[PDB]
């Protein structure tokens, strides 16, 4: 029942899976020997056997082996199924062209057949969580070929996409926009609902809030799998107004090609900071609208809102949401979308977050998950349409695509079809 | 009580047979020096099946082993179980085959063809009621593949009512170790399709694609294949040697399995198989063992079953389950995959179901089945045939055996019929 | 004379099974006539003695949808010498727009044909 | 006075033996060493010796020893006369071919010296209740060279049939409708009143009434035994209106050829399900013509009733009998045929049904046996006709019939019995 199979894709996919299993174990207190010292509220994300061990429904795939075989060495070595977590033998190179062509096609079949026979013991199975990263030829070439035949393979599943997004400014690759601009035909046609994740954000999130001038990834992968397992809360765990995975999606998506939500989460603050707050329903309520904690470098205040929902988790009383969010709409600076006057969607779970004992993040008795679509994010688009300009302009970088077997042309669909959901989603903002 | 007679024939048979020897001792809880050691009786009562009992209550296995040269013998009497064999049952010549059919089937076999009759006919006159003859054998070279066929031939001729089932590993391109294996292969199936009631088709490449690719196996030696061989050979028979809630001995295979007489040469497979970390994490509930079972990787066979159709399948399950998710996996199996079943015969399987499974298992599945496909071996065989008959080489060493043209003639003939007859029903 | 099938039969043949006096309540056709038990009916207005409705449950799930429409493809079908495939019943049995129009379209032609018949 | 010889044959026949002695030792108080602790009530079906010991009158014949032999061992293995459970040499290779002609014949002749040896103590004999399944090589041909010479040797005796009969869908055997198919010429020519048993419908009602997930074989039995000695009740305790074996049988019959009736026992009912239900006599009497309680996997609603039975047994008073039947026959669903608009006939018996200590079944006070003959069941024979088609149509296994002595025509004669046994179930319900 309410099984979901978690993809990870990518050297990005298999490290904020590293991250996120760290979290589920705890939250839902495994050993990460997999076993329960001492409810069915693990079925969502652990299979279990005879002896008492719960075995992830979870594929690391990486057409290198160095970050999956470090895991090999990891404190979760035996956690995971050892032969469900592929590697290949060649890396991505950062090139979509051999990910989705040349070096992914070997290693795909056994992917598949491993999604298949982690399939067939879900009873009631739910969607897809598949991670990855726009930038890097694995997290995009080999996503671009799995979510293909996933979805004539599992056409009817949900399929959510959770994504690492490239900064206006900090970038650790030269071809980065390549690889994301080949992406697009991928989120918009094989995907339900797309979560987009910017470093250069939450670099500023992670500086503010937490106070910590010297953090890691591993800080940024101890929120997003906050911000996952948040949006995950309800399928799991017991609530007073618990939303269905297809609840969720059918509330975030107006039309099927809008399905781009931003996310942030609340509250975000570290563990001196947390006690000369109350930290109020309300306060979390109106952090998660304050641009300077958006997870995407995109001004709100800059968009339309059109679809807001509320996944509170912890101890919140929905009067207070309701209180909270009379005065949301009441201030004119958030501006929804002439669509939605009744705005928001609300959700709230009874298990207070989890917090991870090496982490950065306070215990705070109240969390709530903030996931909403806005017309601002085209922005994080129309800074990557121009940077790909600046590159195809004297075909930057193409002979490697073009010798991996890409048409050259490709691109040119990739523009036409990034233009197509830039106009998409301005036509709807009126 | 349905006594069973076993024969060793060449290396390859007599090897594979004594490993099965020790997997069934353990099971049946026999010591390596023939006394009983098992923990419950249900071990005891069909004894019978396999051992003669005998003064001291030591229990001696009814297996004659065959060859053409002592050195098998030697290795076979100093193996790990060479004691418990019948001293009398080690009858061999002292010059080898050389890997020539011709050799075993006229010359250098017909004079031990007497003192393999006498033995084998002791053996079934010391039975109460006996059932058949399991052969052990191999295609390759003309030791198992030359004076097999011959024997078998006897036993078929004085025997025409027993059940005659043989399991014969036989030749394959890339991992051919000899030369001359396509004229023995030809040689032999010709008699195996007209005398044998079963064939249970071995290929050594698919045993190695087990061993790799689901046992991950680094160095997997040839004893791992004899393992792998002899887990469906004890599978098959364990209906009449144990209860079970549906009873289905050799006969009781035979009359669902193949439709037609010739039709007989059939797929076996057996589970589970996991490497040694990863049984840790495998659930081995029946379902997963059936996914397991249907897998083009849990063959013996190069013969990818997707391409034909399956004729009749045999799903002998083992172990204290109940049996409806038995029908609704044998069912969805066939349903799903209806494309892989002929339609035109609607329930492709037969199961069974025994109660006591294998020591250190509390279940087990084995896998037996018809289908179409088992051609690829037969027409890629015949197609090497025709690559060295076509225009005469290695012949002076059969001819001058007394064989003869027109008899090759016939054999790759009879390979093309039988061909013929698995591509009609596809 | 029209070769193929024009949007306008399809209202023809809308209108025609109103004209019928069926017991049946104010509900469209195209997802009454996917229960099976309808299409007895309408035919109960020519020959009653052939409906039984002593063999059809209305129901409305699947399984009990198309084990009435495999019930009536031997029972009443085959006495007009009309025979249809599983993959197009499933179809009807999905309340498939055209699927059983298709179905809807001859079904009458035959009954007009029973009738002209000289049956003795 | 009243013995009844009990018959079986094959390995469904000996193992439903097992479960239905098991059954009877309880309900009639006897130890499973044949003792009685403390009417003539087991003159029915236990004889008595001087010493104090219940002997029954049963024969089980298997062509192979393995569950003979397995009943050797078991607890009854000192209840049974050792001698008249007789065991073969050879199994009938799920063959009618061998069965009939060549390994039953040298045993049938101990059978029936056994069977006179039954006989001659039975000073009211009133009928046999041999029990087989269709589908097995024993079940079909040594009962069909049993039943020809007992209607010589016993022509005036009642010969109740009750057989296993293949489902629509689950099947153990690919042969099993060549074997079904040879059993038709005895039941149409020595049979008085056959009693056929589905394993799928039987499943679906464990499956829903009982709501166990895992049953065995052992469940079905201990169902096909209340049915049995439910159909037995009335000759063995007192009611108010019991109905003799060749009354209830002149009951059934409309025509000598007509003699198929289905069954359907009620309350079919779990433990945790008895506590929260009344369970009136009318509940039960509704449940039984229900299709979801079906014995065979036919609807009855397809068809129409000729003759109905109500075995009714515990505390039970006939005008509540009167009261269900009147609403039965109220409601149109349930359409008669014209033959029978008095419709039904009634058995009233004191005894409480008795349950099996291991069993599934929920203790009730009131216990209805349904048996009732329909035009509905030529469907459970209109898919194994044009099934036995679909292998006949290449002679798909007869070399092994024929080459164990059958005539390659009397699969000619076996499928024009079976049509015409169709046809006589149509005319009828005109
Ligand atoms: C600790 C543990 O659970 O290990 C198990 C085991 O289940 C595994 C590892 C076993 C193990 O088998 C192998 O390692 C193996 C190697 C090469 C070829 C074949 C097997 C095992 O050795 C095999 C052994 O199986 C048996 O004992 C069966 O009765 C089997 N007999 C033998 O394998 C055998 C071994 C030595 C001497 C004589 C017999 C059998 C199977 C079918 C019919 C009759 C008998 C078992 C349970 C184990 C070990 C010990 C690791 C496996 O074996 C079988 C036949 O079930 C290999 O894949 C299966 C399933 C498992 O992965
Ligand atoms: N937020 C976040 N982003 C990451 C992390 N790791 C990698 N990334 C993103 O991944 C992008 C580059 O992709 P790669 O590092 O090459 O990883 P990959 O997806 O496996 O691509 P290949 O190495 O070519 O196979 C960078 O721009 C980062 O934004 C991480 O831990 N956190
Ligand atoms: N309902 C029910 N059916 C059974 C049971 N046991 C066997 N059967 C039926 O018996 C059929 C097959 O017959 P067999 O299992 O071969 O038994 P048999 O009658 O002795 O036939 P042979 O083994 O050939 O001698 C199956 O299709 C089952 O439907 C049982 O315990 N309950
Ligand atoms: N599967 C398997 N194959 C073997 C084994 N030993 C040998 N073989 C192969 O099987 C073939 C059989 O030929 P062989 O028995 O030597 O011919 P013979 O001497 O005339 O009987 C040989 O070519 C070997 O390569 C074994 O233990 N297992
Ligand atoms: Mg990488
Ligand atoms: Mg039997």
């Amino acid at each position: 029942m309410r099984e979901c199979i978690s993809i990870h894709v990518g050297q990005a996919g298999v490290q904020i899976g590293n991250a996120c299993w760290e979290l589920y174990c705890l939250e839902h207190g495994i050993q990460p020997d997999g076993q329960m010292p001492s409810d069915d509220s693990f079925n969502t994300f652990f299979s279990e056997t005879g002896a008492g061990k719960h075995v992830p429904r979870a594929v690391f795939v990486d057409l290198e082996p160095t970050v999956i075989d470090e895991v090999r060495t990891g404190t979760y070595r035996q956690l995971f199924h050892p032969e469900q977590l592929i590697t290949g033998k060649e890396d991505a190179a950062n090139n979509y062209a051999r990910g989705h062509y040349t070096i992914g096609k070997e290693i795909i079949d056994l992917v598949l057949d491993r999604i298949r026979k982690l399939a067939d013991q879900c009873t009631g199975l739910q969607g897809f969580l598949v991670f990855h990263s726009f930038g890097g030829g694995t997290g995009s070439g080999f996503t671009s070929l799995l979510m293909e035949r996933l979805s004539v393979d599992y056409g009817k599943k949900s399929k959510l996409e959770f994504s690492i997004y490239p900064a206006p400014q900090v970038s650790t690759a030269v071809v980065e926009p390549y690889n994301s601009i080949l992406t697009t035909h991928t989120t918009l046609e094989h995907s339900d609902c797309a979560f987009m994740v910017d470093n250069e954000a939450i670099y500023d999130i992670c500086r503010r809030n937490l106070d910590i001038e010297r953090p890691t990834y591993t800080n940024l992968n101890r929120l997003i799998s906050q911000i996952v397992s948040s949006i995950t809360a309800s399928l799991r765990f017991d609530g007073a107004l618990n939303v269905d995975l297809t609840e969720f999606q059918t509330n975030l998506v107006p039309y099927p090609r809008i399905h781009f939500p931003l996310a942030t989460y609340a509250p975000v603050i570290s563990a001196e900071k947390a006690y000369h707050e109350q930290l109020s329903v309300a306060e979390i309520t109106n952090a998660c609208f304050e641009p300077a904690n958006q997870m995407v470098k995109c001004d709100p205040r800059h968009g339309k809102y059109m679809a807001c929902c509320l996944l509170y988790r912890g101890d919140v009383v929905p009067k207070d949401v309701n209180a909270a969010i009379a005065t949301i709409k009441t201030k004119r600076s958030i501006q929804f979308v002439d669509w939605c006057p009744t705005g928001f969607k609300v959700g709230i779970n009874y298990q207070p977050p989890t917090v991870v004992p090496g982490g950065d993040l306070a215990k705070v008795q109240r969390a709530v998950c903030m996931l909403s679509n806005t017309t601002a994010i085209a922005e994080a688009w129309a800074r990557l349409d121009h940077k790909f300009d600046l590159m195809y302009a004297k075909r930057a970088f193409v002979h490697w695509y073009v010798g991996e077997g890409m048409e050259e042309g490709e691109f040119s669909e990739a523009r036409e079809d990034m233009a197509a959901l830039e106009k998409d989603y301005e036509e709807v903002g009126v | 009580m349905r006594e069973i007679v076993h024969i060793q024939a060449g290396q390859c048979g007599n090897q594979i047979g004594a490993k099965f020897w020790e997997v069934i001792s353990d099971e049946h809880g026999i010591d390596p020096t023939g006394s009983y050691h098992g923990d419950s009786d249900l071990q005891l009562e069909r004894i019978n099946v396999y051992y003669n009992e005998a003064t001291g209550n030591k229990y001696v296995p009814r297996a004659i082993l065959v060859d053409l040269e002592p050195g098998t013998m030697d290795s076979v009497r100093s193996g790990p179980f060479g004691q418990i064999f019948r001293p009398d049952n080690f009858v061999f010549g002292q010059s080898g085959a050389g890997n020539n059919w011709a050799k075993g089937h006229y010359t250098e076999g017909a004079e031990l063809v007497d003192s393999v009759l006498d033995v084998v006919r002791k053996e079934s006159e010391s039975c109460d009621c006996l059932q058949g003859f399991q052969l052990t054998h191999s295609l390759g070279g003309g030791t198992g593949s030359g004076m097999g066929t011959l024997l078998i031939s006897k036993i078929r001729e004085e025997y025409p009512d027993r059940i005659m089932n043989t399991f014969s590993v036989m030749p394959s391109p890339k991992v051919s170790d000899t030369v001359v294996e396509p004229y023995n292969a030809t040689l032999s199936v010709h008699q195996l399709v007209e005398n044998t009631d079963e064939t249970y088709s071995i290929d050594n490449e698919a045993l190695y694609d087990i061993c790799f690719r689901t046992l991950k196996l680094t160095t997997p030696t040839y004893g791992d294949l004899n393992h792998l061989v002899s887990a469906t050979m004890s599978g098959v028979t364990t209906c009449l040697r144990f209860p079970g809630q549906l009873n289905a001995d050799l006969r009781k295979l035979a009359v669902n399995m193949v439709p037609f007489p010739r039709l007989h040469f059939f797929m076996p497979g057996f589970a589970p198989l996991t490497s040694r970390g990863s049984q840790q994490y495998r659930a081995l509930t029946v379902p997963e063992l059936t996914q397991q079972m249907f897998d083009s990787k849990n063959m013996m066979a190069a013969c990818d079953p997707r391409h034909g159709r399956y004729l009749t399948v045999a799903a002998i399950f083992r172990g204290r389950m109940s049996m409806k998710e038995v029908d609704e996996q044998m069912l969805n199996v066939q349903n799903k995959n209806s494309s892989y079943f002929v339609e035109w015969i609607p329930n492709n399987v037969k199961t069974a179901v025994c109660d006591i499974p294998p020591r250190g298992l509390k279940m087990s599945a084995t896998f037996i089945g018809n289908s179409t496909a088992i051609q690829e071996l037969f027409k890629r065989i015949s197609e090497q045939f025709t690559a060295m008959f076509r225009r005469k080489a290695f012949l002076h060493w059969y001819t001058g055996e007394g064989m003869d043209e027109m008899e090759f003639t016939e054999a790759e003939s009879n390979m093309n019929d039988l061909v013929s007859e698995y591509q009609q029903y596809q | 004379m029209a070769s193929s099938v024009d949007e306008e039969a399809l209202h023809q043949l809308y209108l025609w099974v109103d004209n019928i006096p069926l017991s049946r309540p104010k509900r469209n056709l195209s997802r009454d006539f996917s229960d099976g038990v309808l299409v007895a009916e309408v035919i109960k207005f020519y020959f009653p003695k052939m409906v039984e409705m002593h063999n059809y449950v209305p129901a409305n799930s699947l399984q009990q949808k198309l084990s009435n429409w495999g019930h009536l493809n031997r029972k009443v079908l085959k006495r007009l010498n009309f025979s249809v495939p599983d993959d197009v019943m499933r179809k009807i049995a999905q309340c498939a727009p055209g699927v059983v129009e298709l179905v809807l379209i001859p079904l009458r032609q035959r009954l007009e044909e029973r009738q002209r018949r000289r049956k003795q």
